[PDB]
């Protein structure tokens, strides 16, 4: 019986919760995937520049 | 009481610092290897003024 | 886009990145050196890519070593409860201690990494296998471990944003690329390939409008009484996440799902042996079904020992203010208890399953199954992310002062 009210509580809870709108949202993912994406591209080139320079030094 | 779960827990965390007394069993389902990469920094935890009236 | 290219015009704000790109640089030029008395050239179990640098630690023992301290706070140690409420200087004695505890950890830790990587390759990758070296090696790992955390407090001094943060921000991404080669390597597979990568992408924006989200509790100030009618746009709230723990519990699950495996290793060979291993395997779903409990649970504790609503009931009535019709005593403490149960089941709910979409990634995608692509790292890297451009932003912020004359 408690578990549907509480369940029932939660669904009142989220609704006060302040959430991002769309804007921020695409805003922010925008963001972090560019972050990830240039992060990635940044340590695979390091990677292999470093990797060749080791093979050239011995 | 919760001083006994803090320490069950502390004593736990211990324990996976030295959770590498064995590695050989060569991949199956292991997640050490896997959790050396899932961590953050833990979050920290958390007179009378006056004023000059110009007379 | 526009705020990039304002971080690049500035002076201060470029000249601050280009020193965290420089010193990341020095970290993956640290990941490229192999620790001395090992072979390595036996290219290789499963995820054991480098993984023997010098840096083969990582970040680890601090994490650890701050996760303990902060532990400890909560009436354990009382000389470090008593650091805790000293004020500044106590943190920093707190801090001072917490760097002795991972130099500690680092040399314990590299004690037992460097036994157990002995012990994986079938015995040859350490050459001349005594203590002398496991000595020498540990203290090789810990100065790995005290120059990371050196250079973490290098790039959050004259670099963008946090130290650590970035450290093993630069661990995930830098091992994105080798995934993408075993990828590619490895591979109607583009278009499952396609519809797991518009999954990462939808997984991601649940991450950040999960994680960006607060309720904010509104709280009134006895002290200073609101004589202005103001805007009403900034008022003072106190603002609960949703998932105020972070991705603590899953190290607290893992670290109670992998120790009767390394015991049940420990006592030997049996049926019950047998039966540990196969039944606290977290890929198979009478595992996976242990792995989520215990996620639940511990982050029920660790955001009670995060946000601590008795202890913030108390800060509260013990400086003025409170809730508006709410007595400040034990009433507020019930009522942030609430708010504190509901917001924890849905966070709780949604790390958990975070935590278990890569075991459903590899179940459907057939990726090599050490990639783990969707994972905890992904929460760490959204929020080492979307904080590291908040700084940027505060710091661009700034200088936008205009005056009325303009």
């Amino acid at each position: 019986q408690r578990v549907t009210n509480f369940f029932k509580e939660v669904v009142r809870e989220l609704k006060k919760v302040s959430w991002p709108n769309r804007k921020e949202l695409v805003n922010y993912t925008a963001v972090v995937l560019a972050t990830v994406a240039f992060f990635t591209v940044f340590f695979a080139v390091i990677d292999l520049g470093i990797s060749q320079l080791i093979r050239l030094v011995f | 009481a919760k001083k006994t779960i803090l320490f069950l827990l502390t004593v736990l965390t211990t324990v996976l610092v030295s959770g590498w007394v064995v590695l050989g069993a060569g991949c199956s389902g292991v997640v050490i290897l896997k959790t050396l990469h899932m961590f953050e920094v833990p979050f920290l935890l958390v007179d009378s003024p006056h004023s000059y009236h110009s007379g | 886009f526009r705020t990039i290219s304002n971080f690049m015009r500035v002076s201060d704000i470029r000249n601050k990145i280009i020193f965290t790109l420089l010193m990341l640089i020095v970290f993956r030029i640290g990941t490229f050196i192999p620790v001395p008395s090992v072979n390595t050239d036996v290219l290789f179990c499963g995820g054991a890519l480098q993984n023997f640098s010098i840096f083969a630690m990582g970040v680890m023992p601090y994490i650890t070593a701050s996760i303990i301290v902060q532990l400890l706070q909560m009436d354990v140690v009382p000389k470090f409860a008593e650091w805790s409420k000293q004020g500044e200087m106590g943190r920093r004695k707190l801090a001072q201690f917490t760097r002795y505890f991972t130099i500690v950890l680092g040399f314990i830790q590299a004690l037992g990494m460097s036994y157990g990587f002995n012990n994986l390759a079938g015995g040859m990758l350490i050459q001349n296998p005594g203590i002398g070296t496991y000595l020498l090696i540990a203290v090789v790992l810990t100065a790995g471990t005290a120059f990371l955390m050196w250079l973490g407090e290098q790039i959050t001094a004259k670099g963008v944003g946090n130290g650590i943060s970035i450290i093993i921000f630069a661990g995930i991404v830098s091992g994105i690329p080798t995934i993408l080669n075993q990828i590619y390597a490895q591979t109607l597979n583009i278009v499952r390939l396609l519809l797991v990568a518009l999954a990462v992408v939808a997984v991601i924006v649940g991450v950040i409008y999960i994680q960006q989200a607060f309720r904010k509790i509104p709280i009134q100030y006895a002290k200073r009484l609101e004589g202005r009618n103001p805007v009403g746009g900034h008022s003072t709230h106190l603002p609960l996440k949703v998932n105020p723990a972070g991705v603590i519990p899953v190290i607290f699950a893992v670290s109670f799902l992998i120790a009767p495996p390394t015991i049940a290793s420990f006592f030997g060979t049996n049926d019950v042996t047998l039966w540990i291993r196969r039944t606290f395997d977290y890929t198979h779903p009478v595992g996976m079904t242990i792995y989520v409990v215990l996620i639940i649970a511990f982050t029920y504790f660790y955001a009670f020992v995060q946000v601590n609503p008795e202890q913030m009931a108390d800060n509260l009535k013990k400086q003025g203010g409170y809730i508006p019709g709410i007595r400040p005593g034990k009433n507020t403490q019930e009522y942030v208890t609430r708010i504190l149960y509901r917001l924890t089941l849905v966070g709780s709910l949604f790390l958990a399953f975070i935590a278990v979409l890569p075991v459903f990634f590899v179940n459907f995608a057939n990726l090599p199954p050490s990639a783990q692509i969707g994972g905890t790292s992904l929460l760490i890297v959204v929020g080492v992310a979307l904080e590291t451009m908040k700084q940027l932003e505060s710091q661009l912020v700034k200088r936008h002062y205009r005056g009325f004359i303009k």
